[PDB]
RNA sequence: CGGUCCGGCCGGGAACUCAAAGGAGACUGCCAGUGAUAAACUGGAGGAAGGUGGGGAUGACGUCAAGUCAUCAUGGCCCUUACGACCAGGGCUACACACGUGCUACAAUGGCGCAUACAAAGAGAAGCGACCUCGCGAGAGCAAGCGGACCUCAUAAAGUGCGUCGUAGUCCGGAUUGGAGUCUGCAACUCGACUCCAUGAAGUCGGAAUCGCUAGUAAUCGUGGAUCAGAAUGCCACGGUG
């Protein structure tokens, strides 16, 4: 990334309701590159979110998304022999890959029976603002308010 | 019956000339010639050290592609029969009769 | 390698076809026969009177120029050093550097 | 629940609740519910006095417990007097079965000390 | 760096093999073995008669030696003299029966072995390393090559410090497999120690 | 006559023949539901009759060989497309636009000496 | 450890424990085999094993046999 | 298409998959924007492929008196009834520790049981060794085919379907050790691999610090080979998902 400009991948939507940021979320959750075991997860997870918060699959998930989804960031700069945190404003894509990235790491590290109940109660927190996920996009708000000055 | 010819070479350039020798010799003196048929070629490859002490990653890596020639004569004429059998081939082809 | 240890070899390879190729195998396939002799074979025994060198599996496959008992490659009976020189100088048939 | 060895077997499964015992694994514990007539996927509710002591004289016909214990004792000790290689390394505190001991040999010799 | 061996590198592209025969893994090393010792014995009988090349074939259950030299008449003899009793030995060596045939060289100023073994020759007379060098790429221009490089290596005039030094006329492009570049190495055994001599000539392109 | 078109994809390779009529799918002489478990291999045939519609308008007998369950029905993605535009041949601009005309050239990459796989290198030690 | 079919035992040294039974008990038996397996024929014995630069000797006991003689011989000195 | 033991299996068919020899094709060639009307870059069309399309081989003059006199060759030096040579047993496998490279884990994206779909690339006559039979098994006996697109190694595993365990040092994890064996080999004590039964360590995700990898890559999952009587978690190579 020094001369070459790139662009970014363009990956298959979602194979149950065609939905790209959905092929986005299967993606960052699977492992081992076991799609299968990946989408079966997402699905099993969305099934039981929608029916225990009132249907609406993919705006369920949408409501739990806008939540961990954050605004600004901070960017480690070396000037002069000390490390300043430079504010800066985040593009709307890697906002999306940010607050999905959070979701599948803060399920990750929850102690349920399953990963499709981890991530299931994972959405739930986050679609009311309380959980890991939530707390992760807040002291990245903290760190921003805070370096406001070297913006 | 049918007569086989097998034919192995290392080259390539040198196989397909010595069967194009085979099946002319056998349709000009009239008789039935079935291919040549080109038979998969067995890729024998060698890794070797290149330094003669330490130096792991350092190597030279090699291969005997072994050239796979079917040439099925059908009619056994006498006139076939002795004009193969009185051909001078490439010294670098094995020739395999199959009876 | 040492003179001496090419002529080790030597006596390895002319006692292995001598007993161990017509005469040892008589003995140990004697030995294995579940039908015949379940006690009083003695073949056990008479195989440990027989040179130890005469066994195949003690001979040990060395460069055939230089008597290297490492890197030994059977296609060529040569060490990976003498079989890239005589490579190099088109020695061996059909021989190139590949890529893939 | 209580089988041969003193033991309190829980309220699991009949296959993993007999491998509680010192001397019966995966095999045995097979082998002992096949032998009486009970099945493999069944708890121990359920599975009255009249069963219980069915697998009870089952699981007598092989060393187990403090009689299987003092066996394997024996044996280490039968090595440590006779003065073999096998012994020296039970005496030794090292491994036995040829391993280096150069590095990783963490298991018999316990942790490391400065 | 390392470079690779341009005559190797060159094998199927420009360059033809010194061993065409075939044979399967069951006699391929009782044949390499074989083909080693006809060479060496050859080699050593035909030292002072130019030889630059050996090419092994086998054809059924025989032995094709073509001993490609610069001097035929030495290898020849009174009428068939001397390739009678070497035929005799190599028929000896190999165990099937053998046949050889004898290849002239003609410019051998144009030929790498024979460039290489004439520098080798003459360090051991106690000729100038420069004298030798210079002589082998003024003939080897005024003869048509296209370019040459000859590289002697290790205690250069009797020297304690070995040094590596090389004379290069013309256009030498070891990078171009399409290149005709003709490679060969000799070694000058002094009362000193060893001296390598390297030897490169281009010919043309195709 | 039949309708034909080739399709490969990594180590698969797929033949597809096309005869107007039905729906019907047969892949080596079995149900496209019986030889693929997942259905997202299966949406992937179903996508070359989705842009050129058909529902009961034309029969499908495929055969195919090598690779594993998504390199076998991506090369028959890339068979049906060409024995579509074996029937009509006006039809490449809608394949084209789908970006299944493209034969994916993307095969697992060699491995290499002193390196663990085709590109892992193994881990440097400084001391 | 071993195929079943036939426990081994050195010719040489088979021939010396037979020479000891029927010309009573000597002073320790000098052998280097220590590759075969013990006896019931060998109990009571001193066999004086080689561990490489001496030769070891060690009393035959019942509980010995089915060993091999190498295992009362330590091959390496640690201290 | 004709005939069915429903097996390409047999007549046949040379269509297709494929095999392997020859040939075409991609050059910023076309269009548009940017750019000194240049080079070039960016985007688009067509195209299987687009800007060296992907991967490899290919390593300039030289640098480090860098590595190798133990592959071999070689100047000088040194031993030459010994620094040579033969043999048996031992050692290279030792074990208070330290570091480097790996494998297997700590589990439910997982363990186990049954059922089941899809590879690629290799090896093979002093060899690969089917089927049948015996053994829980490693194996063993008997014995076809094949110097091989024919026969054999050889059932790919991840995956998918169903059932079970239900966050527990556990139906996780397998170390260590006890008992009994299998095979190769004159010979498995030191010091082989593998099996059966029993045992069930540490480990519940690793401090300071640190490494690889930009796409069919990483990650993960099996497969083969060289060396080799036997002895791979190493190395070399192969495809699956991704
Ligand atoms: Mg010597
Ligand atoms: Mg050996
Ligand atoms: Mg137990
Ligand atoms: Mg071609
Ligand atoms: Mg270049
Ligand atoms: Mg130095
Ligand atoms: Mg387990
Ligand atoms: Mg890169």
């Amino acid at each position: 990334p020094r001369r070459r400009v790139i662009g970014q991948r363009k990956i298959l939507p979602d194979p149950k309701f065609g939905s790209e940021l959905l092929a986005k979320f299967v993606n960052i959750l699977m492992v081992d590159g076991k799609k299968s075991t990946a989408e079966s997860i997402v699905y099993s997870a969305l099934e039981t979110l929608a029916q225990r918060s009132g249907k609406s699959e993919l705006e369920a998930f949408e409501v739990a998304l806008e939540n961990v989804r954050p605004t600004v960031e901070v960017k480690s700069r070396r000037v002069g022999g000390s490390t300043y945190q430079v504010p800066v404003e985040v593009r709307p894509v890697r906002r999306n890959a940010l607050a999905m990235r959070w979701i599948v790491e803060a399920a990750r590290k929850r102690g349920d029976k399953s990963m499709a109940l981890r991530l299931a109660n994972e959405l739930s927190d986050a679609a009311e603002n309380k959980g890991t996920a939530v707390k992760k996009r807040e002291d990245v708000h903290r760190m921003a308010e805070a370096n406001k000055a070297f913006a | 019956q049918r007569i086989r010819i097998r034919l192995k070479a290392f080259d390539h350039r040198l196989i397909d000339q010595a069967t194009a020798e085979i099946v002319e010799t056998a349709k000009r003196t009239g008789a039935q010639v079935r291919g040549p048929i080109p038979l998969p070629t067995r890729k024998e490859r060698f890794t070797v050290l290149i330094s003669p002490h330490v130096n792991k990653d350092a190597r030279d890596q090699y291969e005997i592609r072994t050239h796979l020639r079917l040439v099925d004569i059908v009619e056994p004429t006498e006139k076939t029969v002795d004009a193969l059998m009185r051909l001078d081939l490439a010294a670098g082809v094995d020739v395999q009769i199959s009876l | 390698a040492k003179q001496s240890m090419k002529a080790r070899e030597v006596k390895r390879v002319a006692l292995a076809d001598k007993y161990f190729a017509k005469r040892a195998e008589l003995k140990a396939i004697i030995s294995d026969v579940n039908a015949s002799d379940e006690d009083r074979w003695n073949a056990v025994l008479k195989l440990q009177t027989l040179p130890r060198d005469s066994s195949p599996s003690r001979q040990r496959n060395r460069c055939r120029q230089t008597g290297r008992p490492h890197g030994f490659l059977r296609k060529f009976g040569l060490s990976r050093i003498k079989v890239r020189e005589a490579a190099m100088r088109g020695e061996i048939p059909g021989l190139k550097k590949a890529s893939w | 629940a209580r089988i041969a060895g003193i033991n309190i077997p829980d309220h699991k499964h009949a296959v993993i609740a007999l491998t509680s015992i010192y001397g019966v694994g995966k095999t045995r514990s097979k082998a002992i519910l096949a032998a009486a007539g009970i099945a493999e996927d069944v708890k121990i509710s359920e599975l009255s006095e009249g069963q219980i002591d069915t697998l009870r004289d089952e699981v007598a016909k092989f060393v187990v417990e403090g009689d299987l214990r003092r066996e394997i004792s024996m044996s280490i000790k039968r090595l440590m007097d006779l003065g073999c290689y096998r012994g020296l390394r039970h005496r030794r505190g090292l491994p036995v079965r040829g391993q280096r001991t150069k590095t990783n040999a963490r298991t018999r010799k316990g942790p490391r000390k400065p | 760096g390392q470079k690779v061996h341009p005559n190797g590198i060159r094998l199927g592209i420009v360059k033809p093999w010194n061993s065409t025969w075939f044979a399967n893994t069951k006699e391929f090393a009782d044949n390499l073995d074989s083909d080693f010792k006809v060479r060496q014995y050859l080699t050593k009988e035909l030292a002072k008669a130019s030889v630059s090349r050996i090419v092994i074939e086998r054809p059924a259950k025989s032995i094709r030696v073509t001993i490609h030299t610069a001097r035929p008449g030495i290898v020849i003899g009174k009428k068939g003299e001397d390739v009678e009793k070497l035929r005799k030995v190599v028929a000896d060596i190999a165990g099937v029966p053998a046949q050889i045939n004898i290849a002239e060289v003609r410019k051998p100023e144009l030929d790498a072995k024979l460039v290489a073994d004439s520098i080798t020759s003459q360090l051991e007379r106690r000729v100038m390393f420069r004298r030798a060098m210079k002589r082998a790429v003024q003939n080897a221009m005024r003869l048509g090559a296209k370019g040459i490089k000859v590289e002697v290596s290790g205690r250069l005039g009797g020297a304690e410090i070995a040094r590596t030094e090389w004379y290069r006329e013309g256009r030498v492009p070891l990078h171009t497999l399409r290149a005709d570049i003709d490679y060969n190495t000799s070694e000058a055994h002094t009362t000193y120690g060893v001296i390598g001599v390297k030897v490169w000539i281009f010919k043309g392109e195709i | 006559n039949q309708y034909y078109g080739t399709g490969r994809r990594k180590s698969s390779a797929a033949r597809v023949f096309i005869k107007p009529g039905n729906g019907k799918i047969v892949i080596n002489q079995r149900s496209l539901e019986q030889y693929f478990g997942r259905e997202t291999a299966r949406m992937v045939v179903r996508q070359p009759l989705e842009l050129v519609d058909m529902v009961e308008k034309l029969d499908l007998y495929i055969t195919v060989k090598g690779g594993g369950i998504s390199g076998q029905a991506g090369a028959i993605r890339h068979g049906i497309t060409r024995a579509l535009m074996e029937y009509d041949e006006s039809l490449r601009s809608e394949l084209r636009k789908a970006g299944f005309v493209t034969r994916d050239a993307r095969q697992v990459e060699r491995k290499k000496v002193g390196l663990r796989k085709a590109r892992r290198r193994p881990q440097f030690s400084k001391r | 450890r071993s195929l079943k079919k036939g426990p081994f035992i050195d010719l040489h040294l088979l021939k010396k424990v037979e020479k000891a039974v029927e010309s009573g008990d000597k002073k320790p038996l000098r052998t280097w085999s220590r590759r075969s397996t013990i006896f019931p024929n060998m109990i009571g014995l001193t066999i004086a094993v080689h561990n490489g630069r001496q030769h070891v000797p060690v009393f035959v006991t019942d509980e010995m046999v089915g060993h091999k003689l190498g295992e009362f011989a330590p091959t390496r000195t640690y201290r």
